């Protein structure tokens, strides 16, 4: 069956294609609505997987050099071995010469089409952290940063080399490790600096970045008196804030000293960039921090100039192979618009919440450097990505945190999309959880090798081979055997991305619109000019409805929300897995009440029963609404009284039912205890119902029922 | 937001301390000068002046003018709350010895108490007339 | 006394065995008992020539040599609620003014009567004495009397790391902290640098001082608003901490370039706002940034009189300086060429002082570490005045034309003074703009108005009264041969920038030529009046000082230094520098003044300074006013090296000796009593080193036998004989 088809390839191959079966013919394949895509996640945990301490056998010819995989086909008896992607036969390295067909290598056995090797040759390069810490910011909120920056000193292996930079209206580097004295270097905040300047002016370990096993006593002392911004703040004005410039100097340091490896740029903000390269916004409280509405009137002088600034940083970064990221906690927007291409472009977080002073950071921060059963953070560094395809397959180009290598390469598709021109990648930053989108492009099975070469946070370097294929189509049967392999859910995701990444490179709804359309006339079954006889089949009937979450979500319609705000929503789903990106287009609903055990129902209006308790889960927000009946009852003071103890089992299953995955997602979702009357209900009416799924579905069958 | 003070024996206009940092001065602490002398037993307990963009206040008890000088887009409520502060400890400390004096800043050590008490204002964490018609 | 005229070929013994006395003015009894301190104000002509002929035929400068902030013993202090002046020049009310109607008195310098105030007036003590000091009204500053800033500038590079000068400049900063000159309200602050630029931090707050460092040296900024001037006594734990860690903060540095210029600047920026006392220690020639000096070869004996600085960036900044109450004094301690024609500029025009100290090590060079100990004693301790200002007034008919000191001349001939300290003098040269054919008295007064260290505006006033003559004869007759030699110093230092060395040391000896000449034609031998007895030999030690030699070895940053305290050190100092005397120091007699109850300090005969004087059997002590050099001779008595030195025989003496063992000897008794009589009648302590032997490296003692000859200089006799071929051409 094609449903435990895709949820065992997602589990082995950390890969959901939107077609599992692909056009054996060039006219069915130009004629594609939603492209031949994956949601590939490179480093999926997996319960039983054996590291392999060998070099991967990499197949003799000059130009193909794949890895030996499961389809490959092997002669045991001439120790011989030809090659799946380009027909090459290789002779197998003396090290499997003696390998047998009762004991077979296991790069070989289907059950590791996905897996990882241990490459140890040279010596291993400690982790490098570097905080780049705002001082313009109530004590309350510094002091609260200061202890959470404490708690991730606390989790970093001893050999983690450290550097602290503070800012505010200067911008300081310390030198930790000095006697009686304790050093800095101030610049000026109003100046950028280039690599090459910063390392003259400045003069393994540094005398920044030094190991935490040897200084984090210096550390812990300097960190514990951090104070304020010493400037004075004049009335009606904001704080003199130079993280653009404090940016580009936590690279150029990083640049010069560790280039080509593994670091995190981790700033932390408390408010927008007034001064110097990166500006978001002037000084003055009177005139407001851009908003979508000031963008569309070209109102915000700052944004453009701004977004270059931190776009050369980014590129910079990428190149260097660092990842930065940005924890940006104000009551006011920030500038995360601006800055939004530095975690972007790397693999960097974003992080974003009213005070550092809230459980709701200091949780969200520790989740950073959560540990696997060995003690080892759960981050990778220096990601180099390189696809191999059949010689049909042409890679079209990727859809989220990565920066193309540009290496041309007969697999390269002319036809570029988003991050294209390129059959490698390098992803600065990953995690278990990093999900790309290849685009693919066809011009029997076809093959499709996923090579991600990375650094551990250990130290070592690994390589994960994941080599996949699908079922050309058979020719008597194209359109039927094509249409049974589709994956509704991973097209809807990867077709959202393409939406996405138009849009905040700039109508899009009009694309998504006809490719919908297109898509109910080529797999619906109708009568022409009859909208009630359209239907779809069970592969492709939800399709539509989560295209109606998608055209109306905060990723498309950004009025409503901060700019900051909707470039926070998209980088969290540029980056997500299937199942987490499903919930932020369409949220899952489910239903408390007396009358049976809980259950998920509709996002519709018709569930929000008076008589019942909602479990919403946005991916951003965790939602308990308590309707009219049932406020009542509770502002009753009833649940104290003894005979009702059913009561209690109501009213706190739902926050036992969120607490659970209150704790596993990384950006801990906020959570919310509103009922009926109360002003935080509108998440729960907004995210609920052109006008409704009902007139939506029948404009759609009134138009796919009509000309083509 | 900014700052200059001056506390003069309302008599005579005999300065007795000031504190003053720029890094103009010269016009705004002249005027300064000009209201010292221009005050007398007739004048106003508590007064608000302005000067354009600058701002003038400034309180008289036991014969001790307390003026403070500043843009006018400060908040002057806090502005003579500061001021209570200044006049309340130069009465403790020299007010049993601000009639006997005849040299100028003779308590130029109090000093050391304004800059103090005034970084605790420039930091968040009565009457009204034009300069131009008292001079 | 004596109208008589000497022959200076036959006498060739004309220097009196006695200390010379400033010649007293040809005033009444009643106006010279009233005359201020010649050793605070003297002119070079007691008797001022009645007309501008008259001066120009004497050949002899005219002008005035003042030390007007010099420590006082009694110092009248005047508290009036009103100053009196005469309402037309301003001139202060003095003891040489006349009063007519008993209500009106007559100012002595411009001739307008003014009213004296209802506030036997003639007896007040503005009228009973020339030098006093004045309470200045609110009127008399700009700003509330600033506190005392004293911010201190140390080059950290590798070279000034290894001369070790931080650790004995730090440890004097801790013994002399609490006598720094301030109340309560004293700032402090320190800055280091190297290649780029540090400042440091004081909290109460945190357990260690901060160090900020600025390396963007193309622009220099203020990384911090507060705690890099900390008030001493609040944060005085603190400070004290940071000077305790200083010398061992750069141990193992390899910076070998100095940012001198940009850590100036930020120098500048730091004090700006109030002003202060800026201490630059400097060992080597800085070369990154701006102010960046190009090296120059050092000259030797062979070459010629062949001075002026490289770039005007240190005068630029020092007038900076000067306009927001900042001096700067310059501490070089350097090994090598650093080019102070250049950098002495930054004490020049900031009023402030250039310190010396040539080939300074904390272990090589024991001289110098022990005269920069005693010299930043006298630094750090003694008084001070800052954004001080000085007018110098003098009877209408008389003109200043052209100053001499560290100050900057302003409009109006207004001397700005930063800082004034109590060991500067300055030099006025002043000429006959319209006869003085009214009047018989003249009167010179300056005015010095400054803020304490207490933070009280002062004015200190000196006034000095001189007659009018109108022949040659008297104008000759009341000649201050010294303050001549220290006027006419001067004027050869800045001829020697405008022109050069040799023009400097033609104008000294055509100075001569052209006065003896001059009084020839007014009267077989070279005839000179009894006051200008002394002229040629003074001129010729001028020629043979530091500043003015030839054929010497002297290096570029030697000489310039010699310069600076021309232009800087009060006459005293320049004559006892210049003419150093001498005495034997052997045989000590009971001629001198037994009178301070006990004590005895002797009055040895005053000897010339030739080696004919000298002799193999004793020892001789010379005083150069700034150091005391004991020579003793190879055969000198038994007696002398036991109960004097300790020592048992000539080749026992080490080499190094500092100062003389106090041994329980009536002659040990005796030598470190005449001594102790010479020190205490000066600022800063003058060392003493009896290493002078027979050849111990030593002898530059005898290039101030300044009578003898050489292979590049003349000897006396052969200068007398060169100025008699010239005044009877
Ligand atoms: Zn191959
Ligand atoms: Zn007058």
């Amino acid at each position: 069956t094609y449903l435990e088809f895709i949820q065992q390839n997602e589990e082995r191959d950390g890969v959901r294609f939107s077609w599992n079966v692909w056009p054996s013919s060039r006219l069915e394949a130009t004629r594609m609505v939603v492209p031949v895509a994956a949601l590939f996640t490179p480093l999926k945990e997996r319960p039983d997987l054996p590291p392999i301490q060998y070099e991967p056998v990499l197949c003799s010819r000059t130009t193909c050099r794949a890895v030996l995989n499961p389809l490959c086909q092997v002669d045991y008896r001439a120790k011989l071995w030809a090659c799946n992607f380009c027909y090459q036969r290789n002779q197998f390295p003396p090290s499997y010469a003696g390998i047998s067909e009762l004991n077979q290598p296991a790069e070989l056995l289907p059950q590791f089409s996905s897996i990882e090797y241990v490459v140890l040759r040279g010596p291993q390069m400690p982790l490098i952290f570097l905080y780049v810490v705002d001082t313009c910011m109530e004590d309350e909120d510094l002091q609260a940063l200061k202890e959470s920056m404490q708690m991730s000193l606390s989790l970093l292996p001893p050999t983690a080399l450290v550097g602290l930079i503070t800012f505010g209206r200067m911008v300081q580097v310390h030198e930790l490790g000095c006697e009686g004295i304790s050093k800095s270097y101030v610049f000026r905040g109003t100046k950028d600096l280039s690599a090459k300047q910063l390392q003259e002016m400045l003069g393994p370990s540094n005398r920044f970045l030094q190991p935490v096993q040897k200084i984090d006593m210096n550390l812990t002392d300097l960190l514990g008196e951090l104070q304020r911004d010493p400037w004075p703040v004049p009335q009606g004005k904001r704080p003199l804030r130079s993280s653009g410039v404090a940016l580009s100097i936590a690279v150029g340091l990083l640049e010069c000293t560790f280039p080509n490896t593994g670091a995190r740029i981790m700033m932390f903000i408390g408010g927008p960039a007034t001064q110097g390269p990166g500006m978001v916004v002037g000084d003055e409280l009177k005139t407001p921090i851009r908003s979508w509405h000031d963008i569309d009137k070209d109102n915000a002088k700052y944004v453009k100039k701004g977004t270059k600034h931190f776009e050369a940083l980014a590129n910079r970064a990428a190149t260097t192979g660092h990842v930065i990221d940005i924890y940006a906690c104000a009551l006011d927007q920030t500038g995360l618009l601006e800055m939004k291409c530095c975690p972007n472009l790397t693999g960097g977080y974003m992080v974003m919440g009213d005070s550092f002073n809230t459980s709701l950071f200091k949780q969200t921060f520790q989740r950073v450097f959560t540990k696997d059963m060995h003690g080892q953070f759960k981050m990778g560094f220096g990601g180099t990505l390189e696809i191999k395809t059949s010689r049909e397959i042409k890679i079209s180009g990727a859809i989220g945190p990565c920066v193309s290598l540009n290496s041309k390469g007969p697999c390269v598709s002319e036809n570029e999309i988003g991050t294209g021109g390129t059959c490698q990648w390098k992803i600065c930053g990953l995690s278990p959880t990093t999900t790309l989108a290849i685009y693919f492009e066809v011009v029997g099975r076809g093959a499709i090798q996923f090579v991600t070469q990375y650094q551990h946070s250990s130290g070592q370097r690994r390589i994960r081979v994941t080599t996949i294929a699908r079922n050309w189509a058979d020719a008597q049967t194209q359109i039927q055997n094509i249409a049974a392999s589709f994956d509704q859910e991973a097209a809807a995701i990867l077709m959202a991305r393409l939406a996405i990444y138009r849009a905040e490179t700039e109508d899009v709804l009009r694309w998504l619109d006809r490719q919908l359309i297109r898509l109910c006339q080529k797999f619906g079954e109708y009568h022409k000019d009859d909208p009630s006889s359209f239907r779809f089949s069970e592969t492709f009937s939800l399709y539509p409805q989560f295209m109606f979450h998608l055209r109306r979500s905060s990723f498309l319609q950004v009025f409503n929300n901060s700019p900051d705000e909707s470039s926070y929503y998209r980088h969290h789903f540029m980056r997500q897995d299937l199942t987490q990106s499903l919930i932020m287009i369409q949220p899952i609903l489910y239903a408390y009440s007396f009358s049976g055990p809980p259950e998920p129902v509709l996002l519709d209006s018709s569930s929000i029963l008076a008589d019942r308790i909602l479990l919403m889960d946005t991916f951003f927000q965790i939602l308990i609404y308590h309707g009219e009946t049932i406020a009542q009852w509770r502002k009753s003071g009833y649940q104290d009284m003894p005979e009702y103890e059913n009561f209690r089992h109501l009213l706190q299953a739902p926050v036992d039912d969120a607490q659970e995955i209150l704790h596993s997602r990384f950006p801990m979702p906020r959570y919310i205890d509103t009922e009926h009357g109360g002003s935080q209900a509108r998440f729960l009416l907004s995210k609920v119902n052109d006008v409704s799924l009902q007139v939506f579905m029948d404009h759609l069958k009134k138009l796919a029922v009509s000309s083509a | 937001m900014v700052l200059l003070t001056m506390i003069a024996r309302v008599a005579d206009g005999l300065p007795l301390a000031a504190s003053m940092q720029e890094d103009d001065l010269q016009q705004y602490q002249s005027q300064a000068k000009q209201l010292f002398r221009k005050l007398n037993e007739q004048s106003p307990t508590r007064c608000t002046l302005e000067a354009g963009a600058m701002t003038f206040h400034y309180i008289i008890e036991q014969g001790v003018c307390y003026l403070v000088l500043c843009e006018a887009a400060f908040p002057k409520k806090l502005a003579f709350a500061y001021l209570e502060d200044l006049h309340s400890e130069f009465d403790e400390q020299h007010g049993k010895k601000v009639p006997t004096v005849s040299r100028p800043y003779s308590f130029i050590e109090f000093d050391t108490f304004i800059q103090k008490t005034k970084k605790l204002y420039i930091d968040s964490r009565i009457m009204v007339a034009n300069i131009e018609e008292v001079l | 006394e004596g109208l008589r005229v000497v022959n200076l070929l036959q006498e060739r013994n004309m220097l009196p065995s006695t200390p010379l006395k400033p010649p007293v003015p040809n005033l009444h009894e009643d106006i010279q008992k009233l005359n201020c301190n010649p050793e605070l104000f003297r002119c070079t002509l007691t008797s001022i020539p009645q007309t501008q002929a008259l001066l120009n035929k004497a050949k002899l400068p005219l002008g005035l040599l003042l030390h007007p902030f010099k420590d006082l013993v009694q110092l009248p202090v005047v508290t009036s609620s009103t100053i009196v002046r005469c309402r037309s020049c301003r001139t202060y009310i003095n003891p040489f003014v006349s009063f007519l109607d008993q209500r009106r008195w007559k100012c002595n310098l411009c001739y307008r009567v003014n009213d004296v105030p209802e506030e036997e007036p003639h007896r007040r003590p503005e009228v009973q004495n020339a030098t006093i000091e004045f309470m200045a009204p609110s009127e008399y500053m700009l700003r509330p009397p600033q506190p005392p800033v004293y911010l201190f500038v140390f080059d950290v590079s590798h070279n000034a790391v290894e001369t070790g000068y931080l650790n004995s400049v730090c440890q004097s900063l801790l013994d002399n902290l609490d006598l720094l000159p301030g109340n309560t309200r004293t700032k402090i602050g320190f800055i280091t640098f190297d290649s780029t630029i540090h400042f440091y931090g004081l909290q109460e707050s945190l357990s260690q001082p901060q160090m900020l460092i600025v390396s963007d040296i193309e622009d220099v900024f203020i990384p911090m608003p507060e705690n890099l001037l900390v008030n001493l006594n609040e944060s005085k734990e603190l400070v004290q901490d940071l000077l305790k860690t200083l010398p061992q903060m750069f141990t193992k540095t390899l910076e070998t370039q100095s940012a001198l210029g940009p850590a100036l600047q930020a120098a500048f920026k730091l004090m700006s706002p109030t002003g202060g006392r800026m201490s630059v220690f400097q060992t080597q020639l800085p070369t990154l940034g701006v102010g960046a000096l190009k090296p120059r070869e050092e000259p030797n004996h062979r070459s010629s009189a062949k001075m002026t600085p490289s770039t005007d960036f240190y005068k630029k900044l020092a007038l900076d300086c000067s306009g927001q109450q900042v001096a700067v004094d310059l501490f070089l301690l350097s090994g090598q060429y650093s080019d102070l024609a250049s950098l002495g500029c930054i004490s020049r025009y900031s009023a402030g002082s250039v310190y010396y100290y040539p080939s300074y090590h904390h272990q090589h060079n024991p001289v110098q570490v022990q005269k920069l100990q005693k010299e930043l004693q006298r630094y750090l301790t003694r008084k001070i005045g800052f954004e001080a200002v000085m007018r110098i007034r003098c009877t209408k008919g008389l003109s200043i034309h052209t100053f001499h000191g560290n100050f900057f001349v302003r409009s109006t001939d207004l001397l700005s003074l930063p800082n004034v300290n109590p060991d500067a003098g300055y030099a006025v040269q002043m000429s006959v703009e319209e006869s003085l054919t009214d009047t018989q008295l003249v009167s010179f007064q300056s005015a010095l108005l400054y803020t304490s260290s207490k933070g009280e505006r002062r004015i200190r006033v000196h006034t000095l009264c001189l007659p009018v003559v109108s022949t040659l004869n008297d104008v000759f007759l009341g000649a201050d041969v010294q303050a001549i030699s220290g006027l006419l110093a001067n004027m050869a230092v800045d001829r020697s920038m405008t022109a050069s060395l040799s023009d400097a040391r033609d104008a000294l000896v055509n100075a001569v030529i052209d006065s003896l000449s001059a009084y020839r034609s007014s009267v077989p031998g070279l005839m000179v009046p009894f006051s200008l007895r002394l002229f040629p030999l003074f001129v010729l030690a001028l020629l043979k000082q530091k500043s003015f030699q030839t054929g010497t070895n002297a290096r570029l940053d030697e000489r310039i230094f010699a310069m600076c305290q021309v232009k800087n050190q009060p006459l005293v100092y320049l004559m006892l520098t210049t003419h150093p005397s001498l005495y034997r120091v052997d045989n000590l007699s009971d001629e001198g003044a037994l009178n301070i109850s006990d004590r005895t300090i002797p009055q040895p005969p005053i000897l010339q300074l030739s080696v004919e004087k000298l002799s193999r059997d004793g020892a001789f002590l010379m005083d150069a006013g700034s150091v005391l050099m004991l020579w003793v001779g190879k055969n000198c008595t038994q007696n002398f090296l036991s109960q004097v030195l300790g020592v048992q025989n000539y080749a026992s003496i080490p080499q190094p000796m500092t100062d003389l063992p106090e041994l329980d000897t009536p002659e040990s008794a005796r030598i470190i009593a005449f001594i102790s009589w010479l020190r205490e009648q000066r600022p800063f302590f003058p060392i003493l080193y009896v290493i002078a032997d027979e050849s111990p490296m030593k002898a530059n003692f005898l290039q101030n036998m300044i009578e003898d000859r050489t292979e590049s200089a003349l000897s006396y006799y052969e200068f007398l004989l060169h100025i008699q071929q010239q005044v009877n051409k």
